[PDB]
């Protein structure tokens, strides 16, 4: 169905340059003009690219590093930006062009610009104890730490548990590596029965991972 | 470049109470748009040409306004109505955004339930010790946690996280993480987290003695 599908996080050293996807499916992709947005971590319009004729506008201040292409036959329209400082380090959207308003958006892209090498995260447990129950309902969760950049993604059972789960936004830390936490309440009498997993993806270090929490007496 | 300066920065309203929200352009414009970020997610069109509303957009929501100065609002607030509100102008080029006004749900104070999380057997292999404490399910969002180490207050070794307000209860949480080397953490026994909030009348302390399962 209709959908705008962008690139995984990039992560790119200062002064080269880098290109993001932003592939209409389910859809006509000439029939609609495409544009692009800079989220800074608050939007901020870049521009614009027809589909269609491959024209372009831009927001002044993005005339040098800003730059637009389309692909007509893999449905992909793509933005280069250029001579990469700390300034370009912001969530990319894209969003269709509707006849009243931007009407689709893609997930947005995360550009963090930076020289240093990706790292993928280690997962602890945060298992759940007397320390961590109230009410015959025990927390429980995963430490997802010393990660670069963002961002992870976690889930707990693939999928299937999702009442009762809190996944903090990342910290930075002092070393300059992001840390994050991801907790569920559940109730006291599944643990032994049901077991639980943490699902951890981290695309731009390839790193998966699986994280069993069992309990302690 | 035409400016939206929004107002409020940020604003609270519970269920059934009307809301109005501001967006002033420094420069007259013919209609000013109106897009709906919630946390985690993408704008999405909510109102256009000033007034009609999107699809799928309910009819508590209108806009008004001309030259410079246009307003949004909600006849009653609902719980899904909590989100960041931008304001756009797409009638001088370059296309700009106001700078959003924040919209979450008020309710009553709730206190959190504090747990501790000790290092795990894994993590102190490495060398590291991490203690999470955390604060689940509180009202408002303004909370202090202060950690003490055999009663020594710390400074400088811990970090916090704060979630958006939850969509089922409207409550917010908390983790903080002290971190301390392992030869550190192997010099000291009560590992507590202090907690400060509205719904407690005087502070909640949570501990572990080092070692107890």
């Amino acid at each position: 169905q209709v959908q705008l599908q962008q690139s995984g996080p990039e992560l790119v050293r200062p002064g080269v340059s880098v290109k993001i996807s932003c592939k209409g499916s389910g859809y006509t992709f000439t029939d609609y003009a495409m544009h692009w947005v800079k989220q800074s971590h608050g939007l901020e319009w870049i521009g614009i690219i027809s589909t269609y004729s491959g024209n372009t506008k831009f927001h002044q201040k993005f005339k040098g590093k800003a730059t637009m292409t389309v692909d007509k036959s893999s449905s992909t329209a793509y933005m280069e930006l250029a001579r990469l400082t700390s300034e370009d380090s912001a969530i990319y959207y894209c969003a269709r062009q509707g006849t009243w308003y931007f009407d689709v958006w893609g997930a947005g892209t995360t550009v963090t610009v930076s020289s240093a090498s990706t790292k993928g995260p280690s997962v602890f447990p945060l298992a759940p104890s007397s320390k961590s129950t109230s009410g015959g309902t025990a927390a429980l969760g995963c430490l997802v730490k010393d990660y670069f950049p963002e961002p992870v993604t976690v889930s707990w059972n693939s999928g299937a548990l999702t009442s009762g789960v809190h996944t903090f936004p990342a910290v930075l830390q002092s070393s300059g590596l992001y840390s994050l936490s991801s907790v569920v309440t559940v109730p006291s009498s599944s643990l032994g029965t049901q077991t639980y997993i943490c699902n951890v993806n981290h695309k731009p270090s390839n790193t998966k991972v699986d994280k069993r929490v069992e309990p302690k007496a | 470049q035409i400016v939206l300066t929004q107002s409020p920065a940020i604003m609270s309203a519970s269920p059934g109470e009307k809301v109005t929200m501001t967006c002033s352009a420094s420069s007259t414009i013919i209609y000013i748009h109106w897009y709906q970020q919630k946390p985690g997610t993408s704008p999405k069109g909510w109102i256009y040409d000033t007034s009609k509303l999107a699809s799928g957009v309910p009819a508590r929501f209108s806009g008004s306004g001309s030259g410079t100065s246009y307003s949004l609002t909600i006849s009653s607030m609902e719980a899904e109505d909590a989100a960041t509100y931008y304001c756009h102008q797409r009638t001088s080029y370059p296309w700009t955004f106001g700078g959003g006004t924040k919209l979450e749900i008020k309710r009553t104070v709730a206190a959190p339930s504090v747990f501790i999380f000790p290092p795990s057997d894994e993590q102190l292999k490495s060398g590291t010790a991490s203690v999470v404490c955390l604060l689940n399910n509180f009202y408002p969002r303004e909370a202090k946690v202060q950690w003490k180490v055999d009663n020594a207050l710390q400074s400088g070794n811990s970090q916090e996280s704060v979630t958006e307000q939850d969509s089922k209860d409207s409550t917010y949480s908390l983790s903080s993480t002290l971190t301390l080397s392992k030869a550190d953490y192997e010099k000291h026994k009560v590992y507590a987290c202090e907690v400060t909030h509205q719904g407690l009348s005087s502070p909640v302390t949570k501990s572990f003695n080092r070692g107890e399962c």
